[PDB]
Parts: structure tokens; sequence; C-alpha cells
């Protein structure tokens, strides 16, 4: 438990094994689990002492102490990593990562991704100055169990932060060049790996088509579904997120998402215990009723409208809000038959009963709906029958009472439904 | 239509 002065009267020495005893204290006291004490060593300007020792070749136990140091202190604030950074840490850990030892190259893996997973800007200057080439070439083995757990979980992780954050997004050469690798790791068979995988095409996923595109060429969907269906939760959450962006693109990603098999795993995800994973599964139904009325017909098949219609009847409020946003899609590009069978599983009672609600937007959503369900009676001449039914549901109550709701779009959505079908 | 893993970790 050595004091940070120290560490410095150590390291200043000039001592080989002087330098490595103090280089193992400065380790282990910014391994400490309370408060480790980062800021103070900054302060001391051991970053540059650090980092020289990184090109020990002579000294292997010297340059793995100094990783592991570096590697904590750049697991920190932005402003620790950007420390670490500026002592020109980056090169020094590429050319660490083709050490004959192994434990050394594994730690310079940890510190590049801490330090990628800091953020876009930290991200790109670690692809400009060459860790991809190297990473990958860790994992070019003809079958990835020769290669022990931990040292594919860590490169796995820091692949997932290579493929992370937004604003910009990564560089597309660098998604092109990892996308191989991230797909053979999509099919190892460690939970963590899969999971940190995932959560890299979940990243990949998140923003415009093409991304997606790229994603989906590389043909994963079918294992993401497959994963969808897993029993850890660490693994079904990233494959949810990645399969919802999917589907948040082109009718024919959603059409490759549906062909894969996902619908048959709503049933589950739309009644899961986790509050998050329901929400999800709600957003992806609601993103996928957008879609065309083959794709829409397609819910119908896998008998998830009344999945939807329990969760609008309880849920929590987030879920009750995207099961109404999947209904009012649903009602907006669906057919009249479809139209008449989600009112005949029940869905006018409970969107009654949400909008006795506080927010604004899910009572426009429901009045949208409740316009489009009025539209199709009109056009089957059953308006009247859909009006003694909301009344009969104490909706008629509701309608008239958002008469004299501040917004200006409830008001004309209640008076014109009260005028034109109650009137 | 409409729109963790820990970015960084520690060791030991």
């Amino acid at each position: 438990n050595w004091s940070v002065e120290d560490i410095v009267k150590g390291i200043n020495s000039n001592n080989l094994e002087s330098q490595l005893q103090a280089t193992q204290a400065a380790r282990k006291l910014l391994s400490r689990e309370k408060q480790p004490p980062i800021d103070n060593i900054i302060r001391a300007g051991l970053i540059p002492k650090f980092v020289s020792f990184l090109g020990k070749t002579d000294c292997s136990p010297i340059q793995f102490e100094s990783a592991w140091a570096l590697t904590n202190i750049a697991s920190g604030t932005s402003e620790q990593t950007k420390a670490v950074v500026d002592g020109g840490a980056i090169p020094a850990f590429i050319s660490l990562l083709a050490s004959p030892h192994a434990h050394i190259s594994e730690q310079a893996v940890w510190a590049l991704g801490n330090i990628a997973g800091d953020g876009s800007a930290f991200r790109d200057l670690v692809i400009k100055h060459g860790a991809i080439d190297p990473l990958l070439a860790l994992l070019a083995v003809p079958d990835l169990s020769t290669l022990a757990c931990g040292y594919l979980r860590n490169l796995t992780w820091t692949l997932s932060n290579l493929c992370r954050n937004k604003n910009p997004a990564p560089p597309l050469d660098a998604v092109e060049q990892i996308l191989p690798t991230l797909v053979r790791l999509l099919h190892h068979n460690d939970p963590e790996v899969l999971a940190d995988s995932c959560w890299a095409i979940s990243y990949l996923t998140d923003g415009p088509n093409e991304r997606i595109e790229m994603v989906v060429k590389k043909g994963v969907v079918p294992q993401l579904v497959k994963l969808l269906g897993a029993t850890e939760l660490p693994i079904v959450t990233p494959a949810l997120r990645a399969i919802g962006n999917i589907v948040t693109g082109t009718d024919e990603q959603t059409q490759k998402v549906i062909d894969a098999g996902a619908l048959a795993v709503f049933p589950s995800l739309l009644t899961n215990p986790k509050t998050n994973i329901q929400k999800e599964a709600t957003w992806t139904m609601s993103n996928i009723t957008a879609g065309r009325q083959d794709q829409i017909q397609q819910v119908v098949n896998h008998g998830l409208v009344p999945f939807l219609v329990g969760v609008l009847s309880k849920a929590d409020f987030k879920t009750q809000k995207e099961a109404a946003w999947a209904i009012t899609n649903y009602t907006s590009g669906g057919t009249v038959e479809q139209i008449v069978y989600l009112v005949h599983c029940g869905i006018i009672e409970p969107l009654m009963n949400l909008l006795s609600a506080k927010d604004t937007k899910i009572i426009q959503v429901i009045l949208d709906a409740i316009s489009n369900i009025f539209q199709a009676a009109e056009k089957l001449g059953e308006t009247e029958k859909l009006s003694i039914m909301i009344e009969e549901c104490g909706g008629l109550d509701k309608i008239e009472a958002l008469q004299r709701h501040e917004n200006e779009s409830v008001y004309k959505a209640s008076l014109n439904l009260i005028e034109k079908y109650f009137s | 239509k409409r729109t963790a893993t820990p970015p960084k970790k520690k060791k030991d």
C-alpha cells in the first residue's frame, strides 16, 4: 500500500528493478475498489513514465504493470482518459498488441477498448493509429476455442466499443473491416462474447438505412433471432434492440426480420417480466405495424393482436404509450377488415380507458385511432354501432371532457368526433 | 416509423 511519493521516488530512480517495483505498487494502488487515486497519480506526472515503460521490450514485467496501470487510469472520467491519450499511449499499446506474451497483449486490448469507449473522437483516433489490423490479427485462428476465454471476451468488448457511439458514427471502412470477425464472434458459444457481439450489432444498426443494410447484407438476422430466443437476458436485450433498429428502416429489412421468424418470439417478449423487454418489443411491434398491409397481416396471423390488446389493458405507462402508437399505425395503414378484426379483439375499452390520462400526445394518438376506426365503420355503415360501443364503455364522457382540454388539437378532435358521430 | 455494456471497465 505505497504512497504516491514513494511510487514517484521509485519510478524516478535509475534502477530498472526499482522502477518495476514502483510501477507494480502504482498498479496495485490504482486497482483498489474504494476511490482509487487516479487524479493524484495524474498530478504526480506518472503517465509519461508508464508510457515509456510500455516500450521496454527487454523487461516484460514492467510493460505489463505500466499497461495495467494505464488501463485502470483510462477507465475513469473523460478527463483521465484524455490524460492517458495525451501521454502518447495509443501507439505504444498498438505496438504491444503483437507482444509474444499473451497477458501484455490482452492488457493492451483492454486499454485500447477503454480509450475507444470514451467517445467518438477517441474511437476514431484509435482507428487512425491502426489498431484494427493487429486486433483482428489476434483473432485470425482456425477455431476461436483455442484462444483463452478472457482474451476473447476482452477482444470482443474492445471491438464492440470500436463499433459504438454516434455523431459521428464509426467510419464505414472500419465497419466493413470489422464485420466479418464480428459475425464469426456472433456464432461463438460463450455468453459474454455473444452479448458483446449483439451490442456491437445493435450500435451498428442504430442510424440510417444504409448502415442497417451493411449489417443485414452479412446475413446475421437469423442468428440475431436465435439469440432473441436465448435464456440469458444479457443476450436477449441487445438482440432485441438490434432487431428493432433493423425494423426501423425499409420494409424489405423489416421483412427479412419477419422471414427470420422473429414474430414467433414476441408472444413471450410482449409478456416478458422485464419492463424494458416489453417496452422494446411493443416499440418494435409499433414499427412493424407501420409497414405494409402484408406485414400487418403477418402480425395478425401470428396472433399478436390480442397481446397488443393485453399490453394496452395492463402494462407500464410507457409500454402502453408504445401500444397506442402501434394501434394508431395499424389503423392508419390497415385494411377495413384488419381494423374490424382489431375492434373485435377488444381494443375500444382499453383505448378509451387510456384517454383519462394526462399525456397530451397519447390522447391525440388515441383520438386519431378512433377517427380511423370511425372512418372504417363509415365504410361499412356501422358508425352507429361503434358509437353505441364507445358510449357503453364510458368513452363519450371522456371525449366530451376532452372538448375542454387546453390543447387545441385535442379540442378539435374531441368536438369533431362528438358532432360527427355522436350527434 | 419512429426511433448497455459499460463503455469503460477497470481491472481488479
